[PDB]
């Protein structure tokens, strides 16, 4: 039952300082270290650091030692990361993660993982998508299954979130890793696919979603008249 | 400066046996690194697997299991399943911080499936905005390597094409690209044949999806 969730993601000004933290529930927080991991594009995990229970031993990663400050409220089952002297290195998705400590087997797992909140370290202003339609390419007649999808373009800085009917349609669904574009701005698409007979019955929406730009779009992707 | 080392991929038949190993570069893994090992699955989905070195963490199967080999410290997993398809890292005590490897790619061996190609002329919504992008889907295929080559009015294509691909699917095992060939509404417009080539160990001759531009 346990959870980790994070927050405090987002845009930041190199040279800014920035606060994540993390919501814990479903084991007995007082008792647990907790840790900090991060994971910048393109690269592995990097252990932040650690706190014990009652906070009285912060461990840190060697260089963030400074610029890196941990602390926890036992009483808010919440723990806490003080970002500060933002430099592009420091984009990366912020993991807040439960420690198994146990000296006395010398025992210690990273059991439980949040899914991480994104931080952006960049100059740049935060710009909303575009929702561009991926036509059906297909019909009902030609019997069978059709692909069909939205091209998410141009946003900054990740993530963009996407989903089908409000959640109702998984099934089939594919949504690819954004890409970084020459423009430095982000890019991605989602496709699905259904039954060419549902084309033009069943209504089709991609929900798209950028917190950063506060956008929220659903466009309905429909087959391209002809 | 310790670096901890991880082979970036590796491969495995269903029902084998696989073994992953983590190295220091200051020197033999010992008992006093802690060596641990967790689990990334598709949505930065993390889970702690081995402590210890050697000590399996509650919840997961018996197939897994750690040990010291030689100077490193490894993670082998006995019956290999398609649901051991994930990236595997590794983490080293030293002393007073923790250091992770790069991780280790586990790809489980499936047998060969063809992608179905699709693609996906710009909409006219995105024309006006002086931009034409044209995708280019190839969906559920095995192995990963497929080569996709854009060719406009029979010119193929070069530098101006990204592509992204997705996990290997929990289910299936499949891996599905995307190609985004990027053009300026002029240069889509100087053209008619756009076409999508696709190259694969499923396909016994490359597969081409196009479209004339305007033509519906
Ligand atoms: C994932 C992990 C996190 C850790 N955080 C601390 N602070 N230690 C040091 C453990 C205590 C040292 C000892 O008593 O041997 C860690 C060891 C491991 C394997």
């Amino acid at each position: 039952e346990v959870k980790l969730l994070e927050s405090g993601g987002g845009l930041a000004q190199p040279g800014g300082s920035l606060k994540l933290s993390c919501a814990a529930s479903g084991f007995d927080f007082r008792r647990y270290w907790m840790t900090w991991v991060r994971q910048a594009p393109g690269k592995g995990l990097e252990w932040i650091g650690d706190i014990n229970p009652d906070s009285r031993t912060i461990n840190y990663m060697p260089s963030l030692k400074d610029k890196f400050i941990i602390s926890r409220d036992n009483a808010k089952n919440s723990l806490y990361l003080q970002l500060s002297r933002l430099r592009s290195e420091d984009s990366a998705l912020y993991y807040c993660v439960r420690l198994d400590f146990d000296v006395y087997n010398h025992y210690y797992v990273l059991d439980y993982w949040g899914q991480g909140t994104s931080v952006t370290v960049s100059s740049a202003s935060t710009k909303g998508p575009s929702v561009f339609p991926l036509a059906p390419s297909s019909k009902s007649t030609s019997g069978g299954t059709a692909a069909l999808g939205c091209l998410v373009k141009d946003y900054f800085p990740e993530p963009v979130t996407v989903s089908w009917n409000s959640g109702a349609l998984t099934s089939g669904v594919h949504t690819f890793p954004a890409v970084l574009q020459s423009s430095g701005l982000y890019s991605l698409s989602s496709v699905v696919t259904v039954p060419s007979s549902s084309l033009g019955t069943q209504t089709y929406i991609c929900n798209v979603n950028h917190k950063p730009s506060n956008t929220k779009v659903d466009k309905k992707v429909e087959p391209k008249s002809c | 400066e310790l670096v901890v080392t991880q082979e970036s991929a590796l491969t495995t038949s269903p029902g084998e046996t696989v073994t992953l190993t983590c190295r220091s570069s200051s020197g033999a893994v010992t008992t006093s690194n802690y060596a641990t090992w967790v689990q990334e699955k598709p949505d930065h989905l993390f889970t702690g697997l081995i402590g210890g070195t050697n000590k399996r963490a509650p919840g997961v199967p018996a197939r897994f299991s750690g040990s010291l080999i030689g100077d490193r410290a490894a993670l082998t997993i006995t019956g290999a399943q398609t649901e051991d398809e994930a990236i595997y890292f590794c983490a080293l005590w030293n002393s007073n911080h923790l250091v992770f490897g790069g991780g280790t790619k586990l790809e489980i061996k499936r047998t060969v499936a063809a992608p179905s190609v699709f693609i996906f002329p710009p909409s006219d919504e995105q024309l006006k905005s002086g931009t034409a992008s044209v995708v280019c889907l190839l969906n559920n295929f095995y192995p990963r390597e497929a080569k996709v080559q854009w060719k406009v009015d029979n010119a193929l294509q070069s530098g101006n094409s990204q592509e992204s691909v997705t996990e290997q699917d929990s289910k299936d095992s499949t891996y599905s690209l995307s190609s985004t060939l990027t053009l300026s509404k002029a240069d889509y417009e100087k053209h008619k044949v756009y076409a999508c080539e696709v190259t694969h160990q499923g396909l016994s001759s490359p597969v081409t999806k196009s479209f004339n531009r305007g033509e519906c």
